[PDB]
């Protein structure tokens, strides 16, 4: 049921219900903002306003009518290829240190 | 490297410090 | 095809004979059409009083302007008309002439530069009209940072010798030089036993020497005994000359411990750690991926226009250090990495990075004997320097050798608390006071 | 020109060992670091007692 | 002493048009370059600039290897990788000790084979146009040579090797990857090794140089003729006066090289009177204010520019440059002397040898002669070429200048620069 | 300058007069880049002396008396040095300038020497603009008579 | 490369002899590189 | 003066009809001002 209880920890997760994307929740550290920096201007600005609407509803302790809350089998990773290869630079450069 | 060395000689006046200090 | 060491092996061994007033003749043979034949002489403002200082350089603007044999431009429409390049430069302590030729004009060149060092005509009329020529050439010298600096650099290390002097000399010399001390310097210094002959390009070492006993053989091989100019040691001191100038856009700044001199073994060591700091400027492409930290953190971290480490040799002495240009907000940051630097050379080098600076000085040193002009000069300035010519071979032995143990022990031995010698120009009201400077020594 | 400067004599303030300008100063150094250095490690261990 | 190897220059054309060309040499050291038909000529007015920010763009990452790779790996074992334009060609050279040719040879396939031009590394990199682009103009020699080929050219050879200011942090990922698309391909491309075995060089183009597509297509550059004056004070005026003369390669190519040396190119002597500078003793006769020139000669695939260069103190620009065009008449108006031509012959032989005696100099010319002609001619040659010129060529390379319609540029006070028309 | 510069036609007009002329009318109405910052106080001075001179000058009023205007001028405008340093004819040359720079609109001007103002010539060349077409006429028109 | 340029980048005349050499008389060409100072000759 | 200019300047056109009147048509004329914004004609 592990797929099952997936779509059921989605909607449990719950940033769904303030329109957000999954990536739009990661933890930014450096490697995420190196990241985020890299996004293509309309996938930066999409990701902007997804938050600002979430800061917003979550100021007012509110959520999206149910119709407009980002589906489980509708959510993408719009941050993973460039993540990945941050992440993969920053290994590169670690490895190089050791001698 | 030269670390052991300094960390030695580090090491052996916090000793006699110590020892001779208190 | 050959791997790196076989092709070392592929160099033709240099060829030297001496002439019996003393002279020294060595070739190196290629197959090149085009070859380059010199005279390197040990003579420089080193060599020079004060009351004298700058002769060398008067002669070198007097060298080309007419012989005995051909005078006025006579000497010049000769090398002219054969398609050949005559050159000359002056250092504190060695003087050359050399030419760029066919190789099948080998013959009338060694016969031109014969006639040049030994018939030079000195007229009285060219002396008055180099006097103005070199008084300007001080002008356009004066706006160039580097030079000043770098002759500050030696101003203040070596204080109260002849390593002091530049080798242009006071404009007060320029002025007064009389055609008199020009003779009298050349007359002491122009001997064959301080000369070498050089020739490197398709030509044979038999051919040179027979040219060189048909052109040469009546050069002086004796002032006599009351003569012989004898270089003194220089005394380094640890000091600082500050130029502020707050009117120029960039500060530059020459940082330098005294170096071992010419000779001594630890030079390869010193350049494998000056390879692993090595130089930088604003238009390479490398930047923040640079393999020396000094060249990273500059780059990413905007600290300078440019920088270079340097490792300038004398008789048994040297300054071994950096030059740098910045903003006069960034002296004090780049002065800081410097320093953090040579430390961490001395207590810290790892085998990876000194392996990078021998590779560094090994590319280095093969891509810069590359054409006759610069393996000719190689040939006369070694023998000045060393009394041989040292193959590629045994400097791939000897930078073989370093690794990161002989880089600590070496780095610590010249630049651990020990007392540098700093100049600065510019807009300098950031550069670091001595006593902090000498406290980044350690 | 800047050719025309030098360095003024300070043969008035200098530690007698550095003052033939024939002879390497590195013959000297140890000695007078060490002279230095020592007026410091006795300040310090006055101090720590 | 004896020296081993001497081997000679092996060459070869694949099927794809691709040319390589090596000198196994035994030196402790190798030199690679490709060399493309791929230079400022080849940009249009709407990618102005996309080929200087691809000269300063070889170390941004690509399919095989990182940004932060290629210059760690590169300098790991104390190698070079640069990368060189002129209006037509760009050549990417690397150079190494032989035991790593290996190692370079495969970043320089990246480089020029697999660059991914990313974004955001395209992006940081356009500030450096700015610098670049102010070292270089920071020579009058460059402004004057830049606005030179502007004012003769409508097209092409007009372009500047250097991006317009204008453009400056507007080129694009994508025209970049065009760029290289359009012109990095095997029948515009050679390869030229030294200290490297053919075989080895031949079986790496064959593996790694097989780029189909693209355009061998190039407008022919059409000469124009007109003058750019850039006005700006210094004390020294710059000018440069020249005609269409001769494409690279044709015979009387050669003849204007001849007349180039008879007009004087260029120093022999450290602080020389340039004795037998025909141009130099000229305007010497007549100015005596410090001042240079030289005859200039620039030649191209499909055309070129001769005439001279000129700087001078900016009062006497017009008393230097009319006595050097009126000493360029003398010889069309058929004075000159057997002896000045053969004077001229031995410098522009010497000249030519010394050109090629480094591993640098050798490299680009058979680079060079391998693009623009697809063949090697070896200096027994040339030489034999440049002996074949006759007086009556020079003299009518020269009268073809100064009957043909001119182009011109100056820098400095131009207050006492004459117009074409005045001269 | 800048400012002035925005407006492309600035651009236009000041390197038309550049290209046409080999003096005198060729100057630009703005400063060139590498004077700025250079012009001195001295530069001012004279070329105040050698041209704000009686000779070259019209003082004119409105909505004031002519005897008052006329008393200032000669009390307070007679400058001497007058007639100043005069200029020279002004040569027409001909040429062009190209400036490059990407924008999706080109902007141009093809011109040849004209007539002196005044002149009776000028009158047909003025007449002739007018024919040819010199500016709008309607709001959104189309110009039906240009 | 190892190898510094013969003169480092950062953001001249007086006399007849130091003039002399300084008229162009080839096309130009722009180099760049990754360990050494740009250049341009001619 | 009183009067601010019809464009205040800092430091689009897509019709024909917007364009129309963008063609110059006389010598230039600069104008610097105490109190108004400066302006450029034609």
């Amino acid at each position: 049921w592990l797929e099952g209880i997936r779509k059921w920890y989605y909607n449990a997760a719950g940033f769904n219900k303030l329109g957000l994307m999954r990536d739009d929740t990661i933890h930014e550290n450096d490697d995420v903002k190196e990241a985020i920096r890299r996004l293509p201007e309309n996938l930066y600005d999409d990701r902007v306003f997804r938050i600002k609407r979430a800061l917003d509803l979550s100021m007012r302790q509110q959520i999206l009518p149910k119709e407009q809350w980002t589906k489980y089998e509708e959510d993408k990773s719009y941050l993973e290829p460039y993540l990945k290869e941050v992440i993969r630079e920053r290994k590169e450069r670690e490895e190089w240190a050791k001698k | 490297r030269n670390w052991v060395p300094t960390a030695q000689l580090w090491g052996a006046v916090g000793a006699v410090g110590l020892v001779s200090a208190t | 095809t050959a791997t790196y060491a076989q092709a070392l092996q592929s160099v033709p061994e240099t060829q030297v004979s001496q002439l019996d007033n003393g002279l020294r003749v060595a070739s190196e043979q290629s197959s090149q059409p085009t070859c380059t034949v010199g005279v390197w002489i040990d003579a420089g403002s080193r060599y020079e009083s004060e009351k004298n200082n700058g002769a060398g350089y008067f002669v070198e603007h007097l060298a080309f302007k007419g012989t005995k044999n051909r005078p006025g431009n006579a000497l010049e429409k000769e090398v002219e008309s054969m398609g050949a390049h005559l050159n000359a430069y002056s250092t504190r302590e060695h003087t050359a002439y050399y030419i760029k030729a066919l190789s099948k004009d080998l013959p009338k060149a060694v016969e031109l530069l014969a006639d040049i060092v030994q018939n030079c005509s000195l007229e009285d009329s060219q002396i008055e009209k180099e006097r103005d020529v070199i008084l300007q050439e001080l002008q356009e010298n004066d706006t160039s940072m580097r030079d000043v600096v770098f002759n500050y650099l030696h101003a203040t290390a070596f204080q109260g010798t002849p390593l002091a002097q530049s080798v242009e000399g006071p404009s007060e010399n320029v002025r007064k030089l009389s055609r008199a001390d020009l003779t009298e310097y050349l007359s002491r210094h122009y001997k064959a036993p301080r000369m070498v002959l050089a020739a490197a390009g398709g030509l044979e070492h038999r051919q040179l020497l027979d040219l060189a006993q048909k052109h040469f053989s009546g050069l002086s091989g004796t002032y006599d005994e009351d003569a012989v100019p004898t270089l003194s040691p220089c005394r380094f001191t640890g000091s600082q000359i500050c130029h502020r100038e707050d009117g120029l856009p960039l500060a530059h700044v020459a940082i330098a411990v005294e170096g071992p001199g010419w000779a001594h073994p630890d030079n390869v060591a010193l350049q494998v750690a000056n390879a692993i700091i090595g130089h930088y400027d604003c238009t390479y492409g490398g930047g923040a991926h640079l393999s020396s930290p000094l060249a990273s953190i500059a780059a990413t971290n905007k600290l300078c226009q440019s920088f270079q480490t340097f490792n300038i040799c004398y008789a048994d002495t040297g300054l071994l250090g950096a030059h740098f240009v910045c903003d006069h907000m960034s002296i004090d940051d780049m002065m800081f990495v410097l320093q953090g630097q040579w430390m961490r050379l001395c207590t810290s080098a790892t085998e990876s990075e000194v392996l990078r600076g021998k590779n560094l000085l090994r590319n280095a040193l093969v891509s810069h004997l590359d054409g006759t002009t610069p393996v000719c000069e190689d040939i006369g300035r070694s023998l000045l320097t060393y009394g041989r010519r040292i193959p590629l071979a045994e400097w791939e032995s000897r930078i073989a050798e370093v690794d990161a143990r002989v880089v600590r022990e070496v780095c610590s031995k010249y630049f651990y608390d020990q007392c540098p010698a700093v100049a600065g120009f510019g807009p300098i009201e950031q550069l670091p006071d001595y006593n902090r400077i000498r406290s980044g020594m350690f | 020109s800047h050719t025309d400067i030098k360095v003024p004599d300070f043969s008035d303030y200098r530690r007698p060992e550095v003052l033939d300008s024939t002879k390497s100063s590195k013959e000297s150094s140890e000695a007078r670091k060490g002279f230095s250095y020592l007026v410091t490690a006795t300040t310090t261990v006055g101090v720590a007692y | 002493e004896v020296p081993p190897h001497p081997q000679d220059l092996e060459f070869t054309r694949l099927p794809n048009g691709l040319v390589i060309a090596s000198l196994e040499n035994y030196a402790p050291a190798s030199r690679i370059g490709l060399f493309i038909k791929a230079g400022s000529r080849y940009e249009n007015s709407n990618n102005l600039g996309t080929s200087h920010l691809l000269r300063l763009a070889s170390s941004l990452t690509t399919k095989g290897a990182s940004s932060f790779k290629i210059t760690r790996g590169i300098e790991a074992v104390g190698g070079k990788l640069s990368v060189t334009s002129t209006r037509e060609n760009m050549a990417y050279t690397v150079e190494c000790l032989r035991d790593d040719v290996d190692i370079l040879m495969e970043f320089l396939l990246n480089v020029t084979t697999a660059p991914e031009f990313r974004r955001w590394e395209v992006a940081a990199l356009q500030p450096q146009l700015r610098i670049d682009k102010a070292v270089a103009l920071q020579n009058p020699q460059a402004h004057v040579i830049e606005n030179l080929h502007a004012a003769a050219y409508r097209n092409a050879l007009a372009n500047s090797l250097y991006c317009p200011d204008y453009r400056i942090g507007k080129v694009t990922p994508v025209e970049l990857h065009d760029y290289v698309q359009n012109h990095f391909t095997s029948a515009r491309m050679a390869l030229i090794g030294l200290g490297v075995s053919h075989p080895v060089l031949k079986q790496v183009a064959e593996q790694f140089l097989n780029i189909r597509g693209g355009l061998l297509s190039g407008a022919k550059a059409k000469y124009h003729g007109g003058e750019i004056r850039e006005q700006n004070g210094d004390s020294l005026v710059h000018a440069a006066l020249v005609a269409e003369s001769a494409a690279i390669g044709s015979a009387e190519a050669n003849a204007f090289s001849v007349l180039q040396h008879v007009l004087g190119a260029g120093p022999h002597v450290k602080r020389g009177s340039n004795a037998t500078s025909s141009l130099y003793q000229a305007v010497a006769k007549g100015v005596h204010q410090p001042f240079d020139v030289s005859a200039f000669n620039a030649s191209y695939s499909d055309s070129g520019l001769f005439g001279f260069y000129t700087i001078s103190q900016a009062a006497s620009a017009g008393d230097v440059i009319k006595a050097a065009y009126n000493q360029v008449k003398t010889i069309a108006q058929g004075n000159l002397s057997n002896p000045d031509v053969q004077a001229a012959k031995n410098k522009l032989k010497a000249g030519y040898l010394m050109s090629v005696e480094s591993s640098e100099g050798f490299l680009d010319e058979v680079g060079s002669q391998a693009l623009a002609a697809g063949s090697y001619t070896p200096p027994s040659t040339v030489l034999q070429q440049i002996d074949a010129v006759a007086d009556a060529d020079v003299i009518n390379a020269a009268k073809k200048f100064v009957s043909g319609r001119k182009s011109m540029a100056a820098s400095g006070n131009l207050g006492h620069t004459p117009f074409i028309d005045e001269l | 300058k800048a400012v002035a510069l925005q407006n492309p036609q600035a651009h236009v007009i000041e390197n038309l007069h550049a290209a046409a002329y080999r003096n005198a009318l060729a100057n630009s109405l703005y400063c060139p880049d590498y004077r700025i910052g250079k012009v001195t106080p001295v530069e001012l001075h004279d070329y105040v002396q050698n041209h704000f001179t009686s000779a070259r000058m019209a003082l004119i009023g409105l909505g004031v008396s002519h005897p008052v205007l006329k008393q200032v001028a000669e009390q307070f405008l007679n400058i001497r040095g007058g007639l100043g340093l005069s200029g020279a004819k002004a040569k027409y040359h001909g040429g062009e300038i190209r400036e490059q720079n990407g924008d999706s609109l080109v902007h141009a001007a093809l011109v040849a020497e004209s007539a002196a103002i005044g002149s009776a010539e000028a009158n047909a060349f003025s007449v002739l603009q007018h024919v040819l077409g010199a500016g709008p006429h309607v709001k959104r028109g189309s110009n039906a008579t240009s | 490369a190892a190898v510094p340029a013969t003169s480092e980048s950062p953001v001249s005349v007086l006399c007849r002899e130091s003039l002399r050499g300084q008229a162009a008389g080839r096309p130009l060409v722009a180099s760049v590189s990754l360990n050494v100072p740009a250049s341009v000759r001619y």
